[PDB]
Parts: C-alpha cells; structure tokens; sequence
C-alpha cells in the first residue's frame, strides 16, 4: 500500500523539477532575445 | 549468331546506374541556389562601419548607466 | 467437377451454411455511432 | 515541439528519402548534418528541433526510424548519398520479406522483429521534452507495410498510451493495381487501423498521376515525383509547429476540429499551386484564385469525387504571405457556392492556420517557386466509396477463397476474414447513417 | 539470400554450361573466376550465386549429375569449365539406357546419398537459404528417374523452402526417343505432388522462335540454350539488383498460384528481333508489351487464344515510367477482356528493376498461368494409353523392379490434372 | 597513495603488459621510462607516484611483479618493446608450468620461486610511504595461477597482516571451457580467496567477448582486446587516486561500503560507453545514458543476470565531465525503476565517485573517444548461481574420480576435494540465506 | 461439506489418479495418508473433508471408488505408490470388459457389478453430514463408461432424487478418433446422460493437443499431461467450495445460474494462463490481460468455435491476487466487445468468484508457477454443431446397418436407436428454439 504513495511521490517530484528547468531556460532565453532586438534599433 | 537476345547497334555496353542515384545525387542537396544574392562591395563596407558603431555606442551606453 | 463422395458433400453443404450466415450477418448489420438526440 | 517519424517498407522508406531530403533543404541542413552558418553573432533558431537534435558537436541527427523486412532498399539508404545523415541503428533491416501476406508479416516475422523497434523508439522518446505525436507512413497493400505497422501501432498503443498517431496511408488505386491479393491485406490492415490511429490520410497513385499529367507537364512520371508531390504536404502540415504565424494549429487542434466521432476519422487532402515555371510568370497567383483551386476534385491526391457526398469538417493551412482578411473573403465565397454543401449540424464547418514561411524550392523540382499556398484536409462522406469497392472486390474473390491457404498456412484463422469483412461493412452503414439528414424530429 | 542450383541429364549439364557463362558475363566474372567488373552495383549481389575462394575467386554453387562422365567431360573442356568446382562433378559408371526405372531405383539409389552429401554441405554454408532451382528433361532417363528421385528428398529435407524446376518436354511433332511417354508420364506424377512451381519449355517452340522472329538459316542447340539462359537469369534478377518494386521467388508464386496444385506456368522473353531488322525499330514499352503477348514469342505449342489468363507476372529491367508500365497492363486487360477470369479484379502483377541485361536499353521476362497447358498433358496422356494397351516395351521397366500399379497411379494422376485445369477453364461466379 | 601489483601466470603477465601499456601512455612516461618535458618553467607534477617511482636522474621505474613458471612470455617480455621500463630482477621465471594441477603448483614447484617473489615485494614496500592496497591479477583455471596465487596469498597475509588485497579474477566461464581439470582447480582455489582476499572481482572471458561483439563491431576479437578492456575498468577505479575531483574515494571506502559480511565480498563489474568510432559521433553520451546502460545486462563483464537475484551495495564511479546534480538525478531514477530491486536491510545502496581526468584513448584501440564515463562494482545474490554450475561439473567428475591419481601423486590428500565442497557449499547456504526477507519478528 | 467421488472406466480413473495427486499434494498430505510431522496446522481447521475423512489415528483416507471392469489398470492402482491411501474395499474390479459395447455394460456385465457400487456409496454416504454432491469422471466412447455409466447415474438418480451429480465427459473428438463405434456409443450414452445428470461439461483431446501445442512447449504430449490439466481444472472449480474467499461459490449456486431451461444443461470449459515452465516469467498478467484471453479460441480445452454462436450464461471463476475492482473492470470491458454477444433474454450475463488460495504446482508438471489464474464456464448455443456432425455420422453408419449385429445379439430392439436418435434431433430443435430471436409480433 505505501508503494503507490512512493511512487507518487517520485512522480510529483520530478514533474515539479521538470517545470522549475523549463522556467529558467525561458528567462535566460528571452534576456538575449530583447538585448539584440535594441542592438537591431541603434 | 552472337546476337540474340543482344543489340549490334551498342553491343558491349552495360547501364550500371540506378534511379535512386540519378535522383538524389549532390547536385539536389546544394544549398548555394537558394542563397540570397549578397551585396555589393560599399554596403558590405558600409554594413560593417554601421554594425561596429552601434556595437560601441551600445557598449557605451551600457557602461555609463551601470557604474 | 470431383467424384462426389459422403466427406466431400458434407463439406460442401457445412461450407455453404457457413457463407449464407456469414452473408447474412454482413446484410444485418446494427449501428455503433450515438447519434441519438440527449 | 519535437515529432518523431516511423517509415516502414518500400513506400514509406522511398517517401522518407524525399521527406528528409525536403527537411534538410528547408532547415539548411547539409548532408553530412552540418549548417554552414554565415555569422557567428546571433543565435541559430530553434526551428530545426521539430526534426533534428544537435550533437555537442553540432552535428544534426534525425528523429526518424525506417522498418523493412527486406535488406535491399534499406541497404540502397545505407549506401546512397546521405549515409552520414542517418543514425545507423535508426535503419533496421531483415533478411526476408512478408511476400504480400499479412499474416506472415504479423503473426510469423514481425513478430521477430518488433522488440528492436520498441527499443529504439523508446531511445527516442528518453530522449525529448515535448513529443506530441507520432507520423507513421507505410502502404497498405503490401504484406509488411500492413502486417508490422498495424503489430507496431498496437504495441506503441499500449504503450504510450494517449499520445496522438497521425497516419499518411497509401491505399490501393481504383483501377490501376500492382497485386492481385491487394484486397486481402487492404481489408485486414484497415480492421487494425479503425481502433488505433487518431487520424488517416488517405493517398492514390493514380491521383497524383493525373495531377502532374494535368497540371505540369509530364508525359512518363516515376515514383519520385510523387514522393516529392508528398513531402511538400507533410511540410506544409507540419510547418505551423515550427515557423512564426498570425493564427498557430497544434496536432491536437487538428484532431479536435477535424473528427466529430471517433471512427469518423478519415480525410481527403488536396494542394493548390500545383504550377509549371513557364506559367507561373503569366498569372497572379493571389488568396482566392489557390482558395478555389483546393476544392475542385482535379486538385485531389485520392480518386474520389466530393460532389457526391457531404463535407463534415474542413481544416485549410495557408503558408506564405496571406492576410487574414482575404481568407475571410474567400470563405464566405465559398460558403455562398450552391455545389459545395454541408451537413445540417456542423454549420461552423472551417479551421484556419496562417503561417509566414513561403514554400521551399528543390533544385530537381518540377513546382514553380511561389510565394504562398495553401493546404488542406477535409472530412466526408465520400471516402464510402472507396471502401464500398475494395470489399466488393473482397466478395468476388472470396466467394472462391482465393489463395486462402497462403494465409492459414501462415498461421491465421479463416474467421478473422469474415470479422474483417464485418467490421468494414459496420463502418460503411456508419458513414451512412451519419450523413442521413435529421429530417424526423420527436 | 542464396539460391541453390542442380543440373541433370545432358540437356540439364549443357543448359547450366550456357547458364553459368550468362551468369558470370553479367557480373564481370573472368573464365579463370577472377572478379574483374567495374561498379559496386555489380560486387554487392555476388554472394546470391557465387562462394569467395580465396585471393578474389568466385565458384559458383551448382551440382553437376550424369550417369556416364561423357557430358562431363564436354562440360569440363568448354571455354568456362574450369570455374566449377572439381568435387561437385557426381558420375556413376553406366548410363540410364533412357529407361526411367533404371534411373529412380538401380543406379538412382546407389548415387543420390553421395549427391544429398554434396547438397547438405552447399546448403548448410548459407547463411539465409532460397529456394532451389532445378534444371532437366522429363523425356531422357537419367534426367527425370533421378532428378525426381533428388526433388523428393529435397523436400522431405527442406520442407519451408521454395522448389522451382525448369523442364524440357518432348515436342509433338518428332520424338528424340521411343519410349518417351512412359518417363514423361512418371515424372509429371512426382512433380505434381513434390514442386511448388515449375516452368516447361518445348524445343518446338524454340525452333518457331528463332524461324520467325530471328530467321536464323541454321539454328543450333546453343541459340536454344541461350535463350533459355537468358530468361533463367532475368526471373531471379529483382533478387540481386535494386529497383523501384522490388520482387522475390516467394512473392511471384503467391501471385501466380491461386490453388496449391495450380503451379505449372508458360514463360516468355520479349526483346526478340532479327540482326538486319534491328536498326529498324526502337525499344519502347508499347513494343515489348505488344510482344510479350504474342504467341510466336511464347515456349510452349499451346496457344493462349484457346484458353484464358488465371494470373500473370512481368518483370521489367532498365530504367522506365511507372506510368507506361500500369496503363500498359490496364489498356491489353480491357481491350482482351474475355480471355482473363473474371472473379479476379487483377491478373498481372508488374516489377521493375533498375539494371537491364547487357546489350538491352529493357527487358522483361513474363511467367503465365493459362489453361492452355492442359492440351501439352492430354498429347502424352494419349500415346502413353496407346503403348500402355498393348504392353508395347513394358518388360525392361518390370524387370528393373517397377509395380504396374505405379503406372496406373501416374495414369490417373495426370488425367486428374487435366480435368482440374478444364474444370477451372469452365467455371463460372453463378 | 601508492600501489603494488602482482601479475601471477599467464592470462596475469599477458593483462599487465595491456595494464602498463596504458599507464604509461596515460601518465605520459616513454617507453623507456623518460617523461619528456613540456613547460620550461614550473614544477614537474606528480601523479605517476601511485603506480611509479623515479630515480634521483628522473628515470621512472613501474611498482610491478611478473610472476611464471614458463619462461616463454617472460623472455617475450624481456625480448619486447618495453624491456628498458622494467628492473630485471622484477621479471621472475621459473623453469617448468604446474601442468594444470593446481596440486603441482602448491606443493611441488611454487615452494621454489615464492622466496624470490617475497623479497622483491618487501623490497617493494619498503619503498614506500603510504600503501593502500597489492592489486592481484590471476586466472584460477590453470595450474601455477590456483596453486602459487593461493600459496603467495597465505604468505602475504602472514607477513603484511591488515594491508588490504584486492583480486581481479578469471573464473572458468560457464559454457566456453578451454581445459578438463578447470573444476578441480577452481574449486581448491575457493578457500584461498574466501579467506585471504578483501574483495575479489570476477570474470570471464565469454562475457567481455559478448560485450565486445554487440557494442563494438569486431568480428574476431583476441585477447589483446579483453585485456585492454580489463586495463581501462583498472585505470577508471585508480583514476580516484591520480587525479583532481569532486569527489575521491579511497580503497578503504570499497571494502566499507561493498561488504556487508566478512565473506560476502565477491562484487560484478561494468563499463558503459563501450562504443565504436562511427557511432560516437552520431550520439550524445549525457550522465543518465551511460547510468542507464551499466544497468543493463548486455553491459558487464561477467556472465550472470542480476534480474534472478537482489543488490546489496552498488559503487558508482564516474569520470571526465560530469555534475555531481546530475549523478543525483540519474541515480533517482534508477532508483525508480521496477526492475532493480535492493535487499531491504539496504536503504542507502549507493557509493558515489567524481573525476575530472576523461578516459585515455590509445593509438591501436578500438574504443572510440567519449567525454565521459561510468564504471560499477556492485554485491549482488545472483553470484549463488555461478557457484552452483561450478559444484554440478565438480559432482559428476568426482563421483567417479575422474582425475584425482594426478593429485594425490602431486601430494595431495583425497580429504582436500570433499573439504573445499563443503566450503563453497556453505558459501552457496550463506548467499541463500543473507537474501531471504525479516518476515519474521519475535 | 462433503462431496463424493465416482470414478468409472480407464479414461475416469485415470484421470482420478492426477486428481487425487493434486488434492493430496494441495493440501499436503503424504501418500500413505499421514500428516507432516513439521507442519504446524496453524489453521486447526477441516479444510480435508471436502474431500477427506479422517481416521481416530489422524490418518487421511480419501472420498472416492475407482470402478472398472478390467482388472489391469486398478491392479496397477493397488501396487502403484499411493497404494496404502486407498482402502481396499474402494477398489472394486470386475472379471472381463464391455468390450466397447455399451449393451455389454448396460445389459450382460454391469447388472452383476452394480449392486458392489451401490453398496459402496450407501456406506459412505452414511458417514456424511452435508453431502452436496458427486463428481463423476467417465467417457462416453467406450463401452464399460457408456454401460455402467448410465446404469450407475439411472440408479443414483432414483435413489438419492434432488442430490445434484456433475460429469466431467470426454466426448469423442471430431476427427481424431480412436475407435471405429464411438458414434453410436456417444449417442446411447447422451440419451441416458441427457435426463440424469445435472451439469455435464465437455472436453475433445484434439483441443487439449492444440492447446499444448501452442502455449505449452510440448512436442509429444501424451494422456498424463492433459489429466493434468483436467486436474488443474476440477482444483480450480472445486477450490470455490474449500478456502476462504471474498466471493465464495457453492455448487449448487451453478445450476440456478448457468441453467435456463431444464435440458439446457451442457456447458463449455477453458483455461487462462496456460505456459510453460521454461519461460513466461517475465510477465505479471494484469486481470484484463487473462480475461482478454478466456475468449480468445486458442484458450478453450473444447473444440467449438463461439463466434458461430450467442452466449445464453457465463460463470467465471477467477482464482489467486485478483481484486474485485479489476474483475469488474474486466467484465464490463467484455461486455463492450462487438464480437462477443449474448441472446436477449439474458442481460446480466455474468457470475464472479474470488478466491485466495494460488494454483499448486506438482514436482514433475509442465505449467509454470503464476499468481493468478481464471477459469471459465459458459453455456453457448455454438454446441449444437458438435452433435449435429456426431449424428450425421451415426446416420453414415446406420444406414447400412454396419454394425448393429453386435448390439442386437448384446441385448437391444432396433427401435432404441431409433427413439434415442429422434431425442438427440429434438435436443437439436431445442437448441435451435432457444437462439430464436422471437420478437414481439402486434
Ligand atoms: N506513391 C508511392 N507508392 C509506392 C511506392 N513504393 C511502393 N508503392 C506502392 O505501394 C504498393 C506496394 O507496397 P510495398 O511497400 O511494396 O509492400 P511492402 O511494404 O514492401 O510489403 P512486402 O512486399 O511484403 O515487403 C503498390 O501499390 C506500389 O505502387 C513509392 O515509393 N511511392
Ligand atoms: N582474459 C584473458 N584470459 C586469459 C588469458 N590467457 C589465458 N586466459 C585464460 O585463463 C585460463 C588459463 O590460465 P593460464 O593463465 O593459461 O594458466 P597458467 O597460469 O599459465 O597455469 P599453467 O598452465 O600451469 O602454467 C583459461 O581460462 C584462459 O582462457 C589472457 O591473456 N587474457
Ligand atoms: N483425456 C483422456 N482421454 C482418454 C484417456 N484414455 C482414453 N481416452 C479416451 O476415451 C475414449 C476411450 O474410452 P476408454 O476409457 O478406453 O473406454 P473404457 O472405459 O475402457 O471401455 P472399455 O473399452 O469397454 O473397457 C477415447 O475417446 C479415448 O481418446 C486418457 O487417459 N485421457
Ligand atoms: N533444348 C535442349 N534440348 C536438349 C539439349 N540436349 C538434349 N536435349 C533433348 O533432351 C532429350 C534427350 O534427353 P537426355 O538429356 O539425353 O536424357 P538423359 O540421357 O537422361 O540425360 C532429347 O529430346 C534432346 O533433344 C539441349 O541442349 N537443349
Ligand atoms: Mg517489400
Ligand atoms: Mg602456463
Ligand atoms: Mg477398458
């Protein structure tokens, strides 16, 4: 019986992870992004 | 005969080739046709002066707000 | 056609009773989709 | 994001080397997978990940496996131009073929080879990040293409659950055929298909044949002009993953709009600037002349007349410089037409994508270059037709149970025919009672 | 996947002689066996018939079969004799004396283990096996007594692997050999119940060949076997070279037999024509379809106009539109609609290969199922029943140690061969 | 941080010269013991110390014995390409092999060349500053490697006491045999590594040709191949001590983590990116893809399933670059798996390693060149079943005394075969027993 | 409770030694009747009576006669292993054989060996306090099984009345075959069997062949492996009545469910999880899975093809770590099937049971060791085919009067093949009526 919740719990945990590394790759993403859109302004 | 189930007008030749490689040879995969044609000389030159200027006039601009 | 025989006529007729059914099975066909109104 | 692609047999692999051959021009990717940048400032896009994944190295790979029984067309890849390409577990090969027997291929054979797949498969999906759905291209009227790919998409089925499974089939042609047991395998591979895939497209050689008979202007075509014909469509499809646009479709949005029960799940597909380069400078080529074109049955890659039946769902992509307004103005022209006609309840009956990349020109080609064009894929009750006249030629020859004793031999049951038969002749009277007008009210 | 060949009988040894130089010209094989060809396209198939011996030899996996080592020794002294090897020459010391008896069970019997050794030991060196393809005359005595003998323990051996045999019959009109109905009747017998597929060739219908499309003012036994080397090596040529449809041994017999005993088929080759015509006439599609269904260019006396097409096959070599192949096939099925059975949408099946053979633009071999077949068997059926009445040389065959109920099974045997074909050249959908 | 070798017989001499072929390559000494200078100013580094000495004139010297009965590989080696690295006297030879009787090599023959052996090693140690540990390199099929191994092993216990021994170990293979009497010899030689070694590793060669067929694409591997194999996992397991790292493990921690019971010291080994020139670079090789792949059965040098039993302690040492998160993350997700299973006395069942130093790549080497790799030892319940295969060829040789007049005539009492049974048989009842459940509580 | 045992002829007994091998080595009894003197019976309960009676001395004695008229094979009995659990008064042999005449049996021998058999089952029924039925073993092919048999039934019948007797018949294959009269004894025997018996359940050995042959990985079955497959069957059917459950199933809970009308009383039999030793131990088999499989033709252990029919009642026993969530989850998931259909009248075509106690596997057999297995009784109108062909050729036969010499001179008016004839064409009409769709005409 605990072995569903075990295995819950390792599911939820490496969703969770999931989400936290594609948030970061975004933000460091989209730093570059905006910086050369204003290089292409000048 | 020496000629059955053979031509006397190009005998001895053999077609050693197949679809495949007339179809998909290098020529087909070249990525040179698609190419934009480039510039002429004074715009690349004058390409280059804009592009370095803007480079340090953003560096600049970036060195002297955050200091 | 072959010498006719008691296995082979039985065959025969078990055979054809068996593709009348399966005619008949394909002729009666019954709906799946559910396109009845709520 | 990513999709992986699953080719199996002879038409699969040869419509695979001009789908990869497509996708490397496309993207730019060389043949050997490198991409001869022309500036080191700024950043390569992310366009190519739909298909390819990056070494360290930077080398591109691609996100494709090719299943045949026999060695020699695979071996021909192996040995062809794009050798370097290719991983080399990716191109699997046996020793012998399925001989036009269904039941050889699945029972016998592939039974052999299916576990080697499932492992590559599964070292592909390890690794990705957002797999959305598998395209399988195969043929149904041979004997591994219909054995192995419906044995395949059961296990992957199983497996993987509710990922989505987008078929592009190529089906027996109306009047030209290449085997006489070409009814047999149709009918047994369609009875797997009908429970597991999401949606099937459906193609004729003798179609695409006429196409370029009619609209270029080629007196002796070959398989690689139908093939190109092919790549361009699974391009266009596919190009609203992977460049920017005003109005986006993801697979799933097609599925959605697309299928309104879940047998009713198979479409016709037709492509509009089918155009020569010597006439294509005569004539503007703008949104409503391309619009008209899609829905005239000259422009179809399947033989089959829409006129004599209804559409229940159009889903219309346009690549190219096109505005939202003229596609407006197309569509309420085509909804004025008085032989375009529409069942009574689906009256919202379109889908729309916009995309801004213009369709890519291949060095051999035979297309024009053009600046936009528009793809699409509709439901209707006129695919009936098709399989109305595979299975009377299903009855004719079964009536003397022709070659049967190939297939029991083989190791399948006689009843699995008569359930085949069966469950083909549910799905016409289902085709059937869902275009029946809803005259009777209670 | 490797094919096994055996020769038997003077015709059989004379025909795999003419064979094996068709075979070794078209890959590039010198006389000495050296490699000596110029594309990879030719080096990569080469396992298919031949064996690597060392330093770039090539030996080519054939047994040669004779009861008296005179053949063999004709074979032996011919331009390329040398390439076989010497252990796979099996002789006896005394002929068959054209009597089928003597053959499948005196000197029969005390050969064939020594031949099942040599079979065992070039089959077990494959590392896939294909079927094997047997060459020999029913009408001789060696030929057929031992070469139906070696077909029947192949099969018990080798049941899950295809036999396909080639097979000279003898002609109508003139008899090489008295007592050829006898052996010709006992060896249709063994085929029926032990083939898969198997081919006949008439030298009658080689002689009209060669008179009205080559009009060659003296024809030889080596024009003869040259045609029938040539038809050999294209059938199994979609085995050994790429193409756009590709095609197998396996795949032709699932389309050619519709019933398991329906297996003997009529052959042809197309691009026939005569030395002062050929600058004449280019080679085209339309041509050679046109000509494949001619019967001048057909092996065998019966005529096709006298029955009708279960199933067909075409392969074609050479580099060609698919489209001219399908609409072709399309255009003669519509227009000669009354000789194709009609409870089958589609009787011919087409392939294409990429590398013709030497000296062609195209070619294309075409197999046929017809009932026509049947007039061949009721000939022999006939002069078998009129020595048979009156015991006119049975004494040699009872003496060896033959029951008489072997000739009256292979009697009703045949007849019931006859009457299926006609039966199913009579039937109807009703 | 120093090391001692001892390579006894044979398959020992013929593994060390592939050992110190890599170590040299790796540290960079020529072969004539000269490390050719790069920088002209700075310290000369010094990592060669676990495996070398140098002289006051920088000659470098390997800490090495060679130990034969027959002269021929000896005098090979004498006669090589590296007889300038070797001190002379380190060379030992006798003048006639034990015969395959491991009776012969016990009492007749070794009991003459084991005091030159002893005294070049306490020469060796007393050489020395910091000894952690003699690795033992030996087969116990033949007859000198059982006999004068189990005999130079008893000794060394007498004379160095608590210094630690750790055996690599050629067990007889369970279908590919090379001699009749392999039972006997392996048998006899159990006692001696049950009680004189601290972990001993098997293997055999049946598996590494496996491993070297299907990942590599050698068709007639050699030798020379297993033991270049064999000297790269010996360089992954020192690397530890040589060079830089995140985390280091000393040979201590082994013997600490790996051995729950004082004879339950038997371990299988692995090694994960086993792979060929032309595949490497069509792949990625991250951190979980290697974790993944020493987990799987096609992967390690020794032929047992540990599917039929349970871990007990895995050691998981990884080298080049990696990133201790991803370790962690990797070894949670194998912890996930449903196919491995731990004894449940064993929560925590894993030792971690981090090395900087990637693996070396050799001239003439068929391993392709790879950024990273992963090397295990793990204890595992499945071992019982090589034992059991071993007493089964033992059982029907002895119930009819097969050989045993060679024995008893070479000084051997008939007592001794019944005695070392009934050892490994206890051995075999200890496995059974450690791995059964605590289902039962008072 | 109790339930009493009859063992009639050679197919009977010898089934009846497989069985008692099973329930002996199922409950853990020792061959002569004793207890281990290390078991512990932490139960202290009665579980032997179903089947066992115990002695003051704590010996077990089983509930059972074995009944045959020649000597051999209950002499072989007597002097086989289990020779001191039977007690010799429950051995009771006959002089000579009915010599494959049912009238031999019926008529001439059995009148003088009936009167032992009763005698014998008065005494142990006598010694019962909740006897709730008889198992019988016999086929109906032969002579002294079709005699005595019908006698035995007949007289039991009248005796006891309303006490339910449930037969396990081998009927004789449809085109294996053994003997030349099979026909005309199966008829004879199924007139008598048709009024007195309360569940009859068919088997054919060529089935049991193809289901050895396909699952099982048996090239040269012989009758001990299809006895123990009976065995398997009968423990499974009977373990509902014997252990602790979560849904408990009385015999006579069956004849309420599964019987609709009161001839309708012959029901189909198949087994799940059908595997071999060897191999199979990789795959759990989830409920579904083995459901999924009890309908598949290659599970069933009788020859009769299902889809040629409708199902009128299935009763399904699952047996091992099931779940009753599952069961349910499984059945309604069948009922779903479109080729799986129920006659109209019967809507709730299901009964369940659920049982602890896992499947024995005996020392020498050949299936595998598996957690959970199911086991199916249905009633299908599919079964009307077999006696068809049965008559058609009785009819062959009896139209030149073949045989019937023999019978004549054994005793019988040549009307009684015509009265037993015309009640097997009306057990055909029954079974034509009960399949009649019969709406409701107004
Ligand atoms: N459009 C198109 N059709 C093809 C192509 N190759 C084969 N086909 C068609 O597909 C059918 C033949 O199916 P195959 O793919 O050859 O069958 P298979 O998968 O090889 O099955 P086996 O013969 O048992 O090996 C015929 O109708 C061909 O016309 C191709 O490259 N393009
Ligand atoms: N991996 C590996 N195994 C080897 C090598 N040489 C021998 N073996 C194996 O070790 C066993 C033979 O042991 P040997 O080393 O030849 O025995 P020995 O030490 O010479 O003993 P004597 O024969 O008495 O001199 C066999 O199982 C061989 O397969 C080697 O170079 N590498
Ligand atoms: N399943 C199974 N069937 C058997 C076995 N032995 C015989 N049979 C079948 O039962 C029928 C023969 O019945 P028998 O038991 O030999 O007849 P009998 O009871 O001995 O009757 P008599 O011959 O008069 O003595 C045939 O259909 C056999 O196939 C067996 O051991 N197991
Ligand atoms: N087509 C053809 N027929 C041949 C050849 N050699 C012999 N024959 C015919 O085969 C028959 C003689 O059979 P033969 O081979 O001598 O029988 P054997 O004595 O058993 O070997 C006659 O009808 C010959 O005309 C040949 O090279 N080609
Ligand atoms: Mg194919
Ligand atoms: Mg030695
Ligand atoms: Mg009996």
């Amino acid at each position: 019986r605990q072995r569903e919740e075990e295995q819950r719990a390792r599911e939820q945990a490496q969703a969770v992870e999931k989400r936290m590394r594609l948030a970061a790759n975004f933000e460091t993403r989209s730093e570059k992004v905006y910086e050369q859109k204003d290089l292409m302004r000048r | 005969t020496p000629y059955v189930t053979s031509d006397a007008r190009n005998p001895h030749s053999r077609f050693l080739q197949t679809t495949n490689r007339e179809d998909y040879c290098e020529k087909n995969a070249d990525l040179r046709t698609l190419r934009r044609p480039d510039l002429g000389a004074r715009s690349r030159v004058l390409l280059q002066v804009a592009l370095n200027a803007a480079r340090e006039e953003k560096n600049a601009t970036e060195a002297e707000r955050k200091q | 056609a072959p010498k006719r025989t008691a296995e082979l006529l039985w065959l025969e007729q078990q055979r054809a009773r068996q593709y009348e059914q399966h005619r008949k099975r394909v002729e009666q066909q019954k709906p799946c989709v559910d396109n009845k109104t709520p | 994001r990513e999709a992986i692609c699953i080719h199996i047999g002879q038409a699969g692999c040869q419509v695979g080397n001009a789908c990869w051959e497509l996708f490397c021009l496309e993207h730019g990717i060389q043949p050997d997978g490198a991409m001869p940048s022309d500036k080191t400032i700024g950043v390569e896009d992310d366009a190519f990940n739909t298909f390819f994944s990056e070494t360290g190295a930077g080398k591109h790979v691609p996100r494709a496996v090719f299943l045949d029984l026999e060695p020699t067309v695979v071996d021909e890849v192996r040995t062809g131009t794009y050798r370097q390409l290719f991983h080399p577990e990716q191109l699997i090969s046996g020793k012998e073929d399925a001989a036009n027997n269904y039941a050889r291929g699945h029972y016998t054979i592939g039974k052999e080879i299916v576990d080697l797949c499932l492992d590559r498969i599964r070292k592909l999906a390890d690794n990705c990040t957002g797999l959305q759905g598998f395209l399988v291209y195969h043929a149904v009227g041979g004997g591994t293409g219909s054995g192995l790919g419906a044995l395949l998409l059961e296990r992957l089925s199983v497996d993987y659950g509710k990922k989505s499974k987008l078929g592009y089939t190529v089906y027996p042609s109306p009047q030209v055929s290449t085997a006489v047991v070409e009814p047999y395998n149709s009918v047994l591979s369609t009875h797997s298909l009908l429970e597991h895939t999401d949606v099937a497209a459906m193609l004729d050689n003798e179609a695409i044949y006429d196409l370029t008979r009619r609209n270029l202007d080629i007196e002796r075509p070959t398989y690689t002009n139908l093939n190109r014909l092919i790549g361009q469509v699974v391009s266009s499809l596919t190009a609203s993953l992977r460049f920017d646009g005003a109005l986006n479709v993801d697979l799933t949005e097609f599925q959605t709009n697309l299928v309104p029960y879940p047998r009713i799940h198979f479409v016709l597909t037709s492509y509009a600037p089918v155009i020569s380069a010597e006439k294509a400078y005569h004539e503007q080529l703008s949104v409503s002349e391309i619009s008209n074109a899609v829905f005239e049955p000259a422009s179809m890659m399947t033989k089959c007349d829409p006129r004599h039946g209804k559409y229940m769902a159009c889903c219309l992509m346009y690549r190219g410089d096109v505005v939202p307004k003229d596609v407006n103005a197309a569509v309420a022209t085509i909804k004025t037409k008085r032989t375009i006609q529409f069942v009574d309840w689906s009256p919202t009956g379109f889908k729309c994508g916009i995309n801004y990349q213009p369709p890519t020109v291949v060095p051999g080609g035979d297309l024009a270059k053009v600046q936009r064009a528009v793809c699409m894929i509709a439901n209707s009750t006129a695919i009936a037709e098709v399989f109305a006249r595979i299975d009377h030629k299903f009855d004719l020859m079964y009536s003397k149970r022709a070659f049967v004793h190939w297939y029991v031999g083989e190791g399948m049951e006689e009843g699995e025919f008569s359930e085949a038969r069966e469950d083909l002749a549910a799905l016409e009277k289902d085709y059937e009672e869902v275009g029946a007008e809803s005259a009777d009210m209670d | 996947r490797e094919i096994v060949c055996v020769q038997a009988g003077q015709c059989g040894n004379q025909i795999g002689s003419k064979f094996w130089e068709v075979i070794s010209d078209e890959h590039g094989v010198d006389p000495t066996g050296t490699y000596q060809g110029d594309s990879d396209l030719q080096l990569e198939r080469i396992n298919v018939y031949f064996d690597e011996a060392t330093g770039g030899r090539y030996v080519p996996r054939s047994v040669l079969i004779d009861l008296e080592p005179g053949t063999m020794d004709s074979v032996r002294a011919g331009p390329y004799g040398q390439i076989f090897r010497p252990d796979n020459f099996i002789f006896g010391q005394s002929g068959a004396g054209n009597n089928w008896a003597k053959g499948h069970y005196t000197e029969g019997a005390e050969l064939i283990d020594s031949v099942l050794d040599v079979c065992c030991k070039e089959a077990e060196s494959c590392d896939c096996l294909q079927g094997f393809q047997i060459c020999h005359s029913l009408g001789g005595g060696t030929g057929s007594g031992m070469g139906t003998l070696l077909i029947s323990k192949l099969r018990e051996q080798y049941p899950d692997r295809i036999m396909m045999t080639f097979s000279i019959i003898p002609s109508p009109k003139v008899s090489d050999t008295v007592v050829e109905p006898y052996n010709t009747t006992l060896s249709v017998h063994q085929l029926v119940e032990n083939s898969d597929e198997s081919m006949c060739i008439d030298n009658e219908a080689l002689y009209d060949i060669c008179f009205r499309t080559l009009k060659l003012t003296t024809p030889t036994f080596g024009d003869l076997n040259h045609l029938v080397s040539a038809v050999v090596s294209g059938v199994t040529c979609c085995l050994r070279f790429p193409g756009q449809l590709n095609s197998d041994l396996r795949k032709l017999a699932v389309n050619l037999v519709p019933f398991p005993r329906l297996h003997f088929f009529m052959m042809g080759f197309a691009p026939l024509t005569s030395r002062g015509s050929q600058q004449y006439r280019g080679l085209s599609v339309p041509e050679l379809t046109q000509q494949m269904f001619d019967a001048k260019n057909m092996m065998q006396a019966a005529d096709p106009r006298h029955g009708r097409y279960l199933t067909a096959s075409a392969l074609f070599r050479g580099r060609m539109s698919t489209k001219e192949v399908d609409e072709q096939m399309l255009n003669v099925q519509n227009k000669n609609s009354s000789y194709f059975i009609e409870w089958i949408p589609n009787n011919i099946k087409s392939s294409v290969c990429d590398i013709p053979p030497k000296g062609l633009k195209m070619a294309v071999t075409f197999i046929g199922n017809n009932t026509c077949i049947q007039e061949m068997f009721r000939r022999v059926g006939e002069q078998f029943t009129l020595m048979f009445r009156r015991k006119a040389f049975l004494h040699w065959y009872t003496g060896e140690g033959m029951d008489e109920m072997e000739f009256t099974e292979a009697e009703s045997n045949m007849n019931d061969l006859v009457s299926e074909y006609q039966q199913y050249q009579d039937a109807t959908i009703e």
